[PDB]
């Protein structure tokens, strides 16, 4: 779709995180890995269903133009959504533990130190946690 | 039979309408399933980007 | 609750889909009717449409389920919009008049076996201004009677 270059670079960034072997095609295996890393439990048939829905050319994998059409098509309830993925407390704060859990689930095997370090740089008021404003701030927007 | 002729007209129109309803029923399913799957994949992509921001800082 | 006459009319339409007369419309029967009408759903799509209408999940659409489908409200459905849509089907060339030949095609597409003379008498029955054609007002009068 017709978005800004910054938007396109962002979606390429997301795409590259799905496409772990870098061949330019997201497979059901690759989609399954991402989803499961984020706490979801899709079946193989459900993964094929998801790929099929996005796979506009029928080759059984998702390329970048197909992924872009997906991401391209109210506009700030998804920032809370992202925060929600981290705040498993629904207590309004991402803890060191909660961030650690997500970040490690995503393959970034961080030591408790690196985690605490990450928390320390994001934490603007110093309460030991990351609230909604500190989160959006790290996102940039 | 006047009554039989008029009933034949109505029956034809009803069958056409029925076919249209069967089809619309499918279009609704399809649009809902499509939105569902898309919002699902999008929410995961946004989660990944959120994570990546923490790495980028 | 619909008129006992409405019910009778829905039974006629139902019986057209249910060609083997067992009281159940299958994906095959639905496919046959739609194809003759110029549609071409895949088997998967036929199954999906049966599925959405098959309330008790037994695999086929019975008369109560069909009735429920025909009684629902829809959204694009300004009752007049359904009439206009039906008219556009009959009036194939979109010139605003259903001709005898156009009604012949609809009846053939419905698998009905009417002679040409029977179709003429259908036109005569609905034709109020005697031009041998059915316009929208005439069509509506026949439908909304
Ligand atoms: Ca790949
Ligand atoms: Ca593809
Ligand atoms: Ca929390
Ligand atoms: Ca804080
Ligand atoms: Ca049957
Ligand atoms: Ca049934
Ligand atoms: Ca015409
Ligand atoms: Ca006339």
């Amino acid at each position: 779709d017709q978005l800004t270059d910054d938007q396109i670079s962002e979606f390429k960034e997301a795409f590259s995180l799905f496409d772990k072997d870098g061949d330019g095609c997201i497979t059901t295996k690759e989609l399954g890995t991402v989803m499961r890393s984020l706490g979801q439990n899709p079946t193989e048939a459900e993964l094929q269903d998801m790929i099929n829905e996005v796979d506009a050319d029928g080759n059984g994998t998702i390329d970048f133009p197909e992924f872009l059409n997906l991401m391209a098509r109210d506009s700030e309830e998804e920032l809370k959504e992202a925060f929600r993925v981290f705040d498993k407390d629904q207590n309004g704060f991402i803890s060191a533990a909660e961030l650690r859990h997500v970040m490690t689930n995503l393959g970034e095997k961080l030591t408790d130190e690196e985690v605490d370090e990450m928390i320390r740089e994001a934490d603007v008021d110093g309460d030991g946690q990351i609230n909604y404003e500190e989160f959006v701030k790290v996102m940039m927007a | 039979s006047s009554i039989e002729r008029l009933q034949q007209w109505r029956k034809a129109a009803l069958v056409l309408n029925a076919s249209r309803r069967f089809r619309y029923t499918l279009d609704l399913k399809k649009e809902q399933e499509t939105r569902e799957m898309r919002q699902k994949i999008r929410s995961h992509a946004h989660a990944l980007l959120a994570a990546n921001r923490f790495m980028d800082m």
